[PDB]
Formats: structure tokens, C-alpha cells, sequence
């Protein structure tokens, strides 16, 4: 029964650049945890 | 050899744990090589190194010391603990010679 | 108790105006508070570990 | 004789190619036995939804029976010869080998060619064979090593084909047809995309002789992987199964070979070990004194674009989150401080995992034709043993900080997995502050 | 032939993984083979 | 049921703390001078307390 | 001192010293930044502008 | 080359075969096991089994671990009834190390109280691990039904035991079984001088010819485990021979006949004629197989079946009457060179890998004291007769028969019925 | 067990403390019944009831007749069962033995301590 469960999609809420289910996101990892730490760390400078 | 061994009896008997009846071993800090050691006695030394050490403890809390024909002798004093600590210092040494290099 | 004498006349110095005899029992006492802590102290606690045997 | 004149002496493997396309490789050892069998590139990674079960389904019914060899004939020949005949199928490849006597090898080349091509499909047997695969689609829930494993592919490839099962969804098993099975194998078990491969006393020129003889008659997207978590959490089950996972290199990129000496350096651990707490590896000593964890294992799945990268540990219900600490320390450690002497430990351990399964012919054969379909060259030891060399503490640190330092991973867990940490805490623990 | 592994039916087979110390042990012909087919 | 010192937080702490904890039975009076220290520092704050309020 | 004297210790500050130095770094800046230590500041460019 | 075969003075048998592979095997097979063992001590063998890591005189745990896993070696330890064989694999570079720590374990066994008090625990999980699999417990329980004495001792420590084997029983166990004269050291991938060289550094100093255990009587008696697994897991045996007779070999084609493990995966074992007497009468899932377990001095045959609950009896009654019909003499000779066939391919299978040519040299070297080639063991098995093949199973069904069963026993059969 | 000790120790003497000071009726009652059915099925065949002759002759002076018994027990009341629980169990020093992992036993102090409420 463990194989009649598949994952729910999460397209809905996944990043553009992970949206394409035929590209790696080695490519695009760089640039996502960029974006989400350059929030991270102007909100520390502010801060 | 007899200087050396009159001074260490002067020493011995200057320092108490004869008078409260403990040996010498019963007397160690029980660092982590210590307690292995404890913990790898035979029964019968941890039972008499327990017994010797409450009785001691039972002495100081009355702040008396053991009749003088019940003092442990110089002689007689055994160190019952020496070789199990010796050999968890010698595992404990190789362990760090091995994480050195 | 050498050391706790040493700090009873540190205390009886530090009380005492600054001159000729108190300078340099504070001096001395100063620096014996520092040796007993530091150097005599461990070498007799070495010097007793090998008269137990241990 | 050094190790290094050993590993010069060992017999070369010989491919050559039929004009199909089908390759041939055998490797001869001068041995009694032999081991054949034909590796295909086919299995769930290349089969839709509609049809993910239908290498699995075809492998069931591929010793059945046989147009040539109706029913139990091929069996019955099988066993009359003593030979053994085995079959497994993986998302990426589908191997069936026999194992026999060396002086059987054409007999046991005809009845592969026979299974590979002329197979048939009996309605009759079909559904028999269905009614096998459900039960032991039910069976499989048992497995809980399996299960977990399942579930990290699903989650760690979801909206990919690597995502689905060997075996299957229930409803396909249910549903699929003689006609879309023939399908199935039309499409996939195709001449340039097989591989005979044969070790011990095979010669070369006689096996490329029988593969023309009877193999002739034969025809002329990268995945991504999403950090994510899946969590069935039954309080009932004994233990609790957890495997997490980044994305690895596949089998073509040279990184793997140090990020298996890494994978050593990390190690393995069972309750019934007999190192205990003077066993090399930190976490193993970890677990062994805390008794932490029943059973831990790290694992370097690799598949042709993008591969599994972790460790599988099976542990208490209380003990899951100090494990998961332990062991990102240990990946994070390798990350940031790795040294000479552990890495010189995890070389020699890959060397002896290297030599030590290559011993046996069938292991010999199995290594022949996945190499021919995963690199498309047999990997000389020689070369396995110069890329082992290369790696050093500079070259592991950089490899694990390229896989594994501030990368999503993939979590699995099953049985009482309510201590295990919250995907934020297992993601943070994937980065150190300190560094 | 001279040992319990001489016949393969599975000599119990029930050794246990391990790495420096891995205990095995072995029996003789077990069964439980071909039965794992059904349940 | 169980008792209250032992199962209520607060007295479970407290019961620790000054009511069953092992204590070594050969402790001397030097072990008394620390129980003293608290004494008075409890007694310096309620002292001070009351001084405060006229300084 | 007696155990951390060996080959693996030597490259295990080797590894972390670029680590060691970068914090080093930052408690500097930080240390210049909180103070306005005027000193270090006025060769900077920009923050030279305050005084 | 060729495996070099030397027994020394001492009584050691030391036999080296260079492959030339890049890996080195190098294994110690010493004639103890849960046989030579007493009520008194029964347990001792598998904690020396779990001991192999435990401190030596010559290195400690520390340093027999730490540098087998430096290496990148394995050290493991085999256990028989019959034999108990230590074997350490490396690169061929770094054999001499593990050498070393193998003789220092086999050879000189410091038991500390504290290790040894550690491992006990051990013990309980390995048997857990072992029993998982409900054959380990039905052949347990099967060989003590069928043996009054030395191989009814079960290779698992007995529960009451577990925690009170003691060190000093471990050292006479060692010092009483583990002699020159019960040893054998053989090594793939090393030299014989060498091989020699270690085994009169270390092994020399026990003397050969040690305590011996008495003879296997053969009780003949039936114990059945009430579990309440939904599968029924059953043995009948009887008495059949001693490995090395020519009446073993003719037990071995018999079992083969009968149906030894399956060949073809998901199979229906066609050829085997256990399987399709069974399937004729019951058509639920089952499975049979013919068990031939031979020991030096005694050897069991009989039928293993794994059944529901309901159909056990129609499984154990149909596969006895099929070896009935065996022995009655409805054997063809086109069956008995199959069998033949597949006795000979699947010895050279077993040699063909590098632990199956170590063990099979080992056991051939305590059992015979010699080396045999595959060729002559080939030669042994084309030389049994369907006669001896239909007198093998007379035997079966005539000889006293002692059985275990492991489940919800309810409808299976007893001894007696059968 | 070893860790039990301690509590059991308490609700004993809170049980005790509680007969002393507020018992109620209907457990005397119950109490009442427990002995009469005790002493009854006591004296039941030959070796109890001649046992029973032989010590009461050597005690008592005389084998009370199951009759007295019944009156005497009757007399019982919650206030007779507190007095006597009074005289007998409180403020009473007690004697402990201990045998086995007693360390959870509490000091003689402490136990002392529970044979009095600071309530009553
Ligand atoms: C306001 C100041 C302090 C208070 C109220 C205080 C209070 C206490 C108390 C109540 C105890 C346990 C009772 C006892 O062991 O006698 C204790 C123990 C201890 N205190 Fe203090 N203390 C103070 C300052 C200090 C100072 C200045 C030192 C050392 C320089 C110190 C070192 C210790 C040590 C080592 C112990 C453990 C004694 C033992 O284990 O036998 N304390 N303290
Ligand atoms: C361990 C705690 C304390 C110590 C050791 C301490 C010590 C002292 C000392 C030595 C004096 C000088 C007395 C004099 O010169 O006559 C003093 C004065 C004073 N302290 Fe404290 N003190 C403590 C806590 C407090 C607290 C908690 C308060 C208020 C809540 C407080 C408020 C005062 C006041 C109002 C004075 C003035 C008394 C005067 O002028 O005579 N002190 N304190």
C-alpha cells in the first residue's frame, strides 16, 4: 500500500525556477538561498 | 632504600586514613579513570572499599579515629586499585596516541 | 595556613599607613600569597604523591 | 606480489558490439562455473504512470514461459542442467543471469536470448502472476527498509518518473494488459539497449559466436530533486525507520568515488556489531555506547543524472533526534574538518568493498553489464585504485561541502518518528554557525 | 565435501552484518526458500 | 495519590533541594558558613529594603 | 597540552583557521563599528564622511 | 599455482593457495563447536563466538578494532556444531596485521571479567536476530529431538544462561578445544612459508589432541513449539550418515531428487519432486524441502516444510509419501543423473567464491586431514548408484523418526501418525 | 521495589495516622465483619480448632467461645478504634527492619516523624 501513495503536488506554492519538473535545481539552489539569506542578513543589518 | 622508606612511613602515618582504618587507594579522587577502575574491582574489594569508606565516614561525622591496634599498618596497606587504574591510564593513553595520529 | 596567615597580614598591612616596615612585609606577603598558590603548593601536593607511593 | 601488481594481473574484460547493437562482455577466469545474463536499460525510471509496473510484471512472467519452451520447459531444462536462473529489476536497470557450468554456456545463452525475446505473455499466466504481485505488494509492507526507501525516492524525486516504484501502484497491477505489457517490451528491451555479460570460463569468441547465432533476430529528461519530507507516523510499529538524503552526483561524475570515502569514513553500525565503542566511527562509537540506534547504514544511490547521498538508521522512539544530530554532525564535520588518517581509513575501506564484491562470477557479471550500461566502459580496477589514491583530506572536504553543506535534504521516516526533528531544525542542522 | 555448507538448501544462513567483529552461524538445509512467493 | 511534596513543581524543587536531598552525613560545621551566606544575603536585602525607604 | 600535541591537531587548526581569522574579522569590525573607533574609521572612505 | 597442504609436527594443518587476487583470506578452523561442549557450559561457544574483539595479550580491543578497521579488514567468526572457524580478509599488502590479531585472539585470549560481563548482553540480541527467521528455532529444537548428546547443543546460548557464562569457563573451553591437532590455518592469496612462519609464532604452544566429546546417540524424539504463527514450520528426520561415507553422498543425490532449494526465482521447483506431490494434494501456499545436515561422527535427512496451519499435516504425510515412493524403488535414472548433475554444479558454485574455497579447504582439512580436488569430489558424486539412492531412502523411512515443529501446531501430525 | 519504598512507607503511616485520628464508621464496620469472617473460617477442622484450644488455654487461660469473640467485636466503634489506634500508634516510636535494596528507606527520623500529623 506504501507504493499506492504518491506525494500531493506542491506546484501551487513551489519557487518558479523548481516549478519544471524536468530541470535540476542544482542549477537554481544558489539563487534561492540567496534570495531567502540576503533577506535574512539586510534584516540583520537593520537590525 | 630505608630513608626513602622511613620518611614515606612518617608520611603515611601523618596523614590519617590509617587511623580511620582506609587504605591508601580508598583514598584517590575519583576521576573517570578512577571510577573504570572502581567499576572493573572484583565484588569482594568493592564490598571491603565500601565498608571501609562508611566506617571512615561514620568516624569523621563523630570527628573520632579507629582504636590505635585497628590503624592500618604501613606494611599491610594494599593497593588493592594500582593495577586496574594503571591499566584504564594505559587504554586512556593509547586511545589519545591513536586520535594524535 | 601559611596561606591564611599570609592573608591576615596582607589585610593588617593594607590597614597601615605606607612606609619603612610595612612596604616590604606587603611586598613580601604579596608575593608569597602568589608563590603558595601557584608554585609551592602543586610541588608539595607532587612531593606527597610520591612519598604515598602513588 | 604487491597489490598493485595483483590488481594489474586481473583478467581484462572484452566488449564487443553485434550489429544490433546488443554489446557483449565477458571477463574469463578460468573457472568451472560461469555466470551469464543479459542487462537491460529498462526498468520504472523510463515507464509512465499508466504502465509503472510493467517491468516488474514482465520479470515475473519472464521465466513462466516461453513460446520455444512452452511452461515449467525452460525451468525444467534450468534444473536438469543445475544451473540457476535469477532475475532482478532496479528503476534503472533489469538484469535476468543464469549461473551453470561453463560448459553449458550456449544452452544458457539460447534460454536467455528465449527470455529476453521470444517471451510469451499467456493471459492465463498473466493473471496468476497479478494475482502474485498483489500479495506481495502486501507482503512488501512488511519491509520496513523498503517502504522507507520508497517513500525517500517519492519525496525526493516527486513529479519525476525516479519517484515511482519498481513494483508499482496497486491500480496499474490491477489494470495492466497483455497488450500494453508486449508494449512495455517492445519499446524497452531493445537490441542497443541490452548487454550480454559473461564471467569465468566463458571464452570471449564463443559467447560473441552464440549472441550472433540467436541474439541477432533483435531490432537496429534529468530529474529534479526537492527538499522535502514524507511522515507516517504508526506508534504501533517496534522501531522507527528514518532515511534522509541529499541530492548526489550520478554515475558518470567523478565526484562519487570521494564521496564514497566519505560515506566509509561515516560507516555502519548494527546492534550486533562486536566493535561497539572502539569501533572507528564516531557516530558508530556514538551509537554504541548511547545504544542510540538498532541498525545505521549510509548509502550513495546513484542513478544516470542525479543520485541518493545519506544514511538509513533504524532507532527507539526517544532516540531519533540525537541520531539525526549525530549524524549531520559527522556530514557537517566532514565537511569542515576532515583529516588525513580518516580519509586514508575510508580509502582502504573503499578498496577492500571494491575487490571483495568483484569476487564471484556472478558479482563479476552483475558489475560487467551495469558498468557497460551506466558507463558504457568495464571500470579496471587499476583505475578504480588510482581514483581511490587521488582523493585526499582536501579533496573529501570539498566534495561533501559541494553535496551536502547548506543543501536541502530528503526525509523519510515511518514506525514512532514523532521526535524526529521538524524539516526547519533537519535543515539548519545541514549548516554550522561555528563555520 | 566435508561441511553443513555442502548442502545448500541454506545451512540456516543466519549470520549477523558486523564490521570487525561479525559473528555467523550455520545449520543445515533450512527451507523458507520459494515460500516468500505468497504471503 | 501520590505525595504532594514529591508530585507539585514547586515542592517537587523544593523537596529537592532542602528536604530529600543526599547529603554527605560527615559534613562539618565548615559546611554550615554557605546555608549562612544565604541567610545573609536575605537578611542584607530586607535590611536594605527597609533603609531605602528613608534614604 | 600533552594530547592535542600531534599530526591530526596541526591540521585540524590548519582547517579552521581561515574560519578563525574570518570571526577574527568580524569582531574587529565590530569593535570599530559599535566604538566608532575614529582611529580605524577615518581611513575608511565613506564612513570617513561622519567626522 | 596449487593449494600447498602441510601438516606440521604440532599437528597443524597450514594450506596456501596464491591467486594472485588483490584481496588476502586467511582463515583458522578449529574443531570446536556447541557440540564439544556439556550441560555444565552449555553457551560457552557462542560467547566465544561474540568474543573475538575482547582484549588479547598481545593488543587490546582498542588496537585489534581500531587497526582491523584501519586496514579496512574484516574479522569473523563461523560457527558449526562441529567447527568453529575465525577468518580475517584484507589487501594483500596488509595481511601479516590481521594475521597478527587473529593469532593474538585464537591463540591469546585475555578474558576480562568486565569485557566478557559486557558481552553477555550480546548474546540475548544475536539470538533475537538469529530466531527471527523460524528455521533457526525449528533446527535448534530439531537437533536436540534427534541427538541425546553433543550435537543436541544448540549453537545459541541457552536463556538460562545467558548472563552466567563465566571467564573462567571461557578460558578452559579455549584451552581444551582450541589445540594444534583440532586446527587448521588456511590462507588464499599468501605464501606457505609465511603461513608457516605466524602459525609457529603463535600456535604452538597448545598442545594437540585435546578433550574430546563423547559420541551423538541418536534420541529420536519429537518437540513441538505452540507459537501461533499462521505458518507451520516442520522437520522429520532420521538418522542418515557421516560426512565422508559413500552412504552420505548417496544421501546428498537423494536430497537433491527429493528437491533441494529452488532454482528458478518465483518458481515452481517442476523438477523437484517434493514440491509437485505436495502441490497435487494441497494447493494452498506451501513449501518443502529435503534437509541433509552431515556431521563427523552422525548425519540427519528428512523433509522441511513450511505450510498453513490447516494444510500442515497433508503438506509433512504427502512429502513423506513421496520419499515412501522413492523408496520403494520408483526412482528413474534419468532423475538420478539430474540430481547428479545439480549435486556437482552446485558444489563448484559453492567453491567457486573465495569464502566457499576457504571454508570447503577448512573443512575438508579438520574433517579428512587432506585436500581433495573438485575433480575427485565430481568423481565421488557420478559414482553413486540409483540403488544406493533407493536404499538411502529405505533408511529415511524405515529408521526411527524425530521431529520439531514451530507454530500453531494444532492439526500438524505427530511421530507416531506419521 | 527499591524506589517504591519511600512511598509505600507513607501511605502506611498516613493510613495509620488516619485510624487515629478520623476514623469513620463504615470502614469499622467493614473491619468488624473482616475479623468475624476471619476467626470463623479460622476454626474450621480439626487441627485449627484443637491448635486454637491448646493456645488459648495456654494464653488467654481459657478458649473464648466465638460468642464472646462476636460480642467484643460488636463493642468495636469508630471511637474505640481510634482511641486505641491512638494509644498504640501515635507519637509511637517504631521499630524497622530492612532488608534487601532498602536505601529509599526512609531515616528513622523521618519515619518517626510520620507516626505524628502536625495537623492534629
Ligand atoms: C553571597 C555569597 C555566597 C553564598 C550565599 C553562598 C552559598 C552557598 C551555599 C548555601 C552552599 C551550600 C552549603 C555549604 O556547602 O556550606 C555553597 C557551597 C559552595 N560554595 Fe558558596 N556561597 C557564596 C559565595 C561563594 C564563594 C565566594 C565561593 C568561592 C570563592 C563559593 C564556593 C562554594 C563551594 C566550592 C561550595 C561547595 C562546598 C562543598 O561542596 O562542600 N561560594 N555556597
Ligand atoms: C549582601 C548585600 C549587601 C551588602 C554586603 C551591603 C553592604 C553595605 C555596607 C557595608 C554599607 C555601609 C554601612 C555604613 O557605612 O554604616 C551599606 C549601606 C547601605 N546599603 Fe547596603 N549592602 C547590601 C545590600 C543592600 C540592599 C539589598 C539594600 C536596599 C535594598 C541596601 C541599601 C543600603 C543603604 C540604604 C545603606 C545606607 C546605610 C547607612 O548609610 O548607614 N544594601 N551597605
Amino acid at each position: 500500500s506504501h507504493t499506492d501513495i504518491r506525494v500531493p503536488d506542491f506546484s501551487d506554492y513551489r519557487r518558479a525556477e523548481v516549478l519544471d519538473s524536468t530541470k535540476s535545481s542544482k542549477e537554481s539552489s544558489d539563487a534561492r538561498k540567496g534570495f531567502s539569506y540576503l533577506i535574512t542578513a539586510t534584516t540583520t543589518v537593520g537590525v | 632504600s630505608k630513608w626513602l622508606e622511613g620518611i614515606r612511613k612518617w608520611y603515611y602515618n601523618a596523614a590519617g586514613f590509617n587511623k580511620l582504618g582506609l587504605m591508601r587507594d580508598d583514598t584517590i579522587y575519583e576521576d573517570d579513570d578512577v571510577k573504570e577502575a572502581i567499576r572493573r574491582l572484583p565484588e569482594n574489594l568493592y564490598n571491603d572499599r565500601v565498608f571501609r569508606i562508611k566506617r571512615a565516614l561514620d568516624l569523621t561525622m563523630r570527628q573520632q579515629i579507629l582504636p590505635k591496634e585497628q590503624w592500618t599498618k604501613y606494611e599491610e596497606d594494599k593497593f588493592y586499585l594500582e593495577p586496574y587504574l594503571k591499566e584504564v591510564i594505559r587504554e586512556r593513553k593509547e586511545r589519545e596516541e591513536w586520535a594524535k595520529k | 595556613w601559611m596561606l591564611v596567615a599570609d592573608l591576615i597580614t596582607l589585610t593588617w598591612i593594607g590597614g597601615q599607613p605606607v612606609e619603612h616596615p610595612f612596604i616590604i612585609i606587603g611586598q613580601l606577603a604579596s608575593i608569597l600569597y602568589f608563590l603558595i598558590i601557584l608554585v609551592l603548593m602543586p610541588i608539595t601536593s607532587i612531593i606527597e604523591n610520591n612519598l604515598l607511593k602513588w | 606480489a604487491t597489490y598493485a601488481q595483483a590488481l594489474q594481473s586481473v583478467p581484462e574484460t572484452q566488449v564487443s558490439q553485434l550489429d544490433n547493437g546488443l554489446r557483449v562482455a565477458s571477463e574469463q577466469s578460468s573457472q568451472p562455473t560461469c555466470t551469464v545474463g543479459v542487462w537491460i536499460d529498462a526498468g520504472s525510471r523510463y515507464e509512465n504512470e499508466k504502465n509503472n509496473g510493467a517491468g516488474y510484471f514482465v520479470e515475473h512472467l519472464a521465466f513462466k514461459g516461453t513460446k520455444n519452451r512452452p511452461g515449467s520447459a525452460l525451468e525444467k531444462e534450468v534444473e536438469s542442467m543445475g544451473a540457476h536462473l535469477n532475475a532482478y529489476s532496479t528503476r534503472e536497470h533489469t538484469a535476468y543471469y543464469i549461473k551453470a557450468l561453463s560448459k553449458d554456456l550456449p544452452k544458457a545463452v539460447e534460454l536467455l536470448a528465449d527470455i529476453v525475446q521470444n517471451c510469451s505473455l499467456e493471459d492465463s499466466q498473466i493473471e496468476k502472476e497479478r494475482d502474485v504481485i498483489l500479495q506481495e505488494l502486501q507482503e512488501n509492507d512488511s519491509s520496513m527498509r523498503d517502504v522507507v526507501f520508497d517513500y525517500l525516492h517519492a519525496t525526493a524525486f516527486q513529479g519525476t518518473p525516479l519517484a515511482q516504484s519498481v513494483e508499482g501502484p496497486s491500480e496499474n497491477v490491477r489494470k495492466l494488459s497483455r497488450a500494453d505489457l508486449t508494449e512495455y517490451v517492445s519499446q524497452h528491451y531493445k537490441a542497443p539497449r541490452m548487454v550480454l555479460a559473461a564471467a569465468g570460463g566463458v571464452e570471449h569468441r564463443q559467447l560473441l559466436d552464440l549472441a550472433q547465432k540467436h541474439f541477432s533476430s533483435l531490432s537496429g529528461t534529468p530529474c529534479r530533486f526537492t527538499g522535502s519530507e514524507i511522515r507516517h507516523r504508526d506508534d504501533a510499529l517496534p522501531l522507527a525507520h528514518v532515511a534522509i538524503a541529499v541530492e548526489g552526483p550520478g554515475w558518470a561524475n567523478p565526484d562519487n568515488v570521494p564521496l564514497q570515502v566519505a560515506n566509509a569514513i561515516i560507516g555502519h553500525y548494527d546492534s550486533t556489531y562486536g566493535g561497539g565503542t572502539h569501533m572507528s566511527s564516531t557516530l558508530a562509537s556514538v551509537a554504541a555506547t548511547r545504544k542510540l540506534c538498532q541498525s545505521f547504514q549510509t548509502f550513495n544511490i546513484c542513478y544516470a543524472e542525479t543520485g541518493l547521498l545519506g544514511a538509513h538508521f533504524v532507532c527507539d522512539n526517544m532516540s531519533i533526534d540525537d541520531m539525526m544530530f549525530f549524524l549531520q554532525g559527522q556530514w557537517m564535520r566532514l565537511c569542515t574538518s576532515a583529516t588525513e588518517s580518516e580519509v586514508v581509513r575510508g580509502k582502504n575501506i573503499l578498496r577492500n568493498a571494491l575487490v571483495s564484491h568483484l569476487d564471484g562470477t556472478t558479482p563479476v557479471c552483475e558489475d560487467i553489464g551495469r558498468s557497460l550500461l551506466t558507463y558504457g566502459r568495464r571500470i579496471p580496477l587499476a583505475e578504480w585504485e588510482s581514483r581511490i589514491a587521488e582523493v585526499d583530506a582536501s579533496v573529501v572536504r570539498e566534495v561533501c561541502s559541494k553535496y551536502f553543506y547548506d543543501q536541502c535534504p530528503a526525509v523519510a521516516g515511518l514506525g514512532p518518528i514523532e521526535q524526529l526533528p521538524d524539516y526547519n531544525r533537519i535543515r539548519s542542522g545541514m549548516f554550522w554557525l561555528r563555520f | 565435501r566435508h561441511v553443513v555448507c555442502r548442502f545448500p538448501l541454506g545451512p540456516f544462513c543466519a549470520g549477523v552484518v558486523g564490521h570487525a567483529a561479525l559473528p555467523a552461524t550455520s545449520e543445515s538445509p533450512v527451507l523458507d526458500a520459494k515460500r516468500s512467493f505468497l504471503c | 495519590m501520590t505525595n504532594i511534596r514529591k508530585s507539585h513543581p514547586l515542592m517537587k524543587i523544593i523537596n529537592n533541594a532542602f528536604i530529600d536531598l543526599p547529603a554527605p552525613s560527615n559534613i562539618s560545621s565548615w559546611w554550615n558558613f554557605g546555608s549562612l551566606l544565604g541567610i545573609c544575603l536575605i537578611l542584607q536585602i530586607l535590611t536594605g529594603l527597609f533603609l531605602a525607604m528613608h534614604y | 597540552l600533552s594530547r592535542f600535541l600531534g599530526p591530526r591537531y596541526r591540521e585540524l587548526a590548519r582547517n579552521w583557521i581561515p574560519t578563525a581569522s574570518m570571526w577574527g574579522a568580524v569582531g574587529a569590525v565590530g569593535l570599530v563599528w559599535a566604538t566608532d573607533w575614529r582611529l580605524i574609521l577615518d581611513w575608511v572612505p565613506y564612513i570617513n564622511g561622519k567626522f | 599455482q596449487d593449494l600447498e597442504f602441510t601438516r606440521l609436527p604440532n599437528g597443524l594443518v597450514i594450506a596456501s593457495l596464491e591467486n594472485y587476487a588483490p584481496a588476502s583470506r586467511i582463515g583458522l578452523f578449529i574443531k570446536a563447536g556447541s557440540r564439544y561442549e556439556d550441560s555444565n557450559n552449555l553457551g560457552t561457544s557462542h560467547l566465544l563466538r561474540l568474543a573475538s574483539s575482547l582484549t588479547t595479550k598481545g593488543a587490546s580491543s582498542f588496537k585489534i578494532t581500531r587497526g582491523i578497521e584501519a586496514v579496512g579488514g574484516k574479522l569473523s567468526v563461523t560457527s558449526t556444531r562441529e567447527s568453529m572457524a575465525y577468518t580475517v580478509e584484507c589487501l594483500r599488502d596488509d595481511i601479516e596485521i590481521l594475521m597478527e590479531f587473529l593469532l593474538n585472539v585464537t591463540a591469546a585470549p585475555e578474558f576480562r571479567r568486565w569485557e566478557v560481563a559486557a558481552l553477555q548482553s550480546q548474546l540475548r540480541i544475536d539470538k533475537a536476530v538469529a530466531f527471527q527467521n523460524p528455521q533457526a528455532q525449528v533446527l535448534e529444537n530439531l537437533h536436540a529431538a534427534a541427538y541425546r548428546n553433543a550435537l543436541a547443543n544448540s549453537l545459541y546460548c541457552p536463556d538460562y544462561r545467558i548472563g552466567k557464562v563465566t571467564p573462567d569457563q571461557l578460558h578452559y573451553y579455549v584451552q581444551n578445544h582450541f589445540t594444534s591437532a583440532r586446527m587448521a590455518l588456511i590462507g588464499l592469496g599468501v605464501s606457505h612459508p609465511v603461513l608457516k612462519q605466524v602459525a609457529e609464532r603463535f600456535l604452538n604452544m597448545r598442545g594437540g589432541l585435546g578433550l574430546s566429546g563423547a559420541k551423538a546417540k541418536y534420541r529420536g524424539g519429537e518437540i513441538r513449539d505452540q507459537n501461533g504463527d499462521s505458518l507451520v514450520h516442520a522437520a522429520l528426520v532420521a538418522e542418515s550418515a557421516a560426512t565422508g561415507s559413500a552412504e552420505a553422498n548417496a544421501f546428498s543425490v537423494l536430497q537433491h531428487v527429493l528437491g533441494a532449494g529452488p532454482h528458478v526465482k518465483r518458481g515452481s521447483n517442476a523438477t523437484s519432486s517434493l514440491y509437485q506431490a505436495v502441490a497435487k494434494g494441497v494447493h494452498q501456499p506451501f513449501d518443502v524441502s529435503a534437509f541433509n545436515a552431515s556431521y563427523s561422527d552422525s548425519g540427519l535427512f528428512g523433509i522441511y516444510t513450511i505450510s498453513q496451519a490447516a494444510s500442515a499435516g497433508d503438506v509433512i504425510k504427502s512429502a513423506y509419501d513421496q520419499v515412501k515412493t522413492i523408496a520403494q524403488g520408483n526412482l528413474s535414472n534419468t532423475d538420478v543423473q539430474a540430481a547428479k548433475n545439480k549435486l556437482k554444479a552446485g558444489y563448484l558454485m559453492s567453491v567457486e567464491s573465495s569464502e566457499g574455497f576457504l571454508d570447503e579447504v577448512g573443512s575438508q582439512a579438520l574433517v579428512a586431514g587432506s585436500y581433495v580436488q573438485p575433480s575427485t569430489v565430481l568423481q565421488q558424486i557420478d559414482s553413486v548408484a540409483d540403488a544406493d539412492v533407493i536404499n538411502a531412502a529405505k533408511k529415511f523411512v524405515s529408521g526411527r523418526k524425530s521431529m520439531a515443529a514451530s507454530g500453531n501446531l494444532g492439526h500438524t501430525p505427530f511421530v507416531d501418525e506419521l
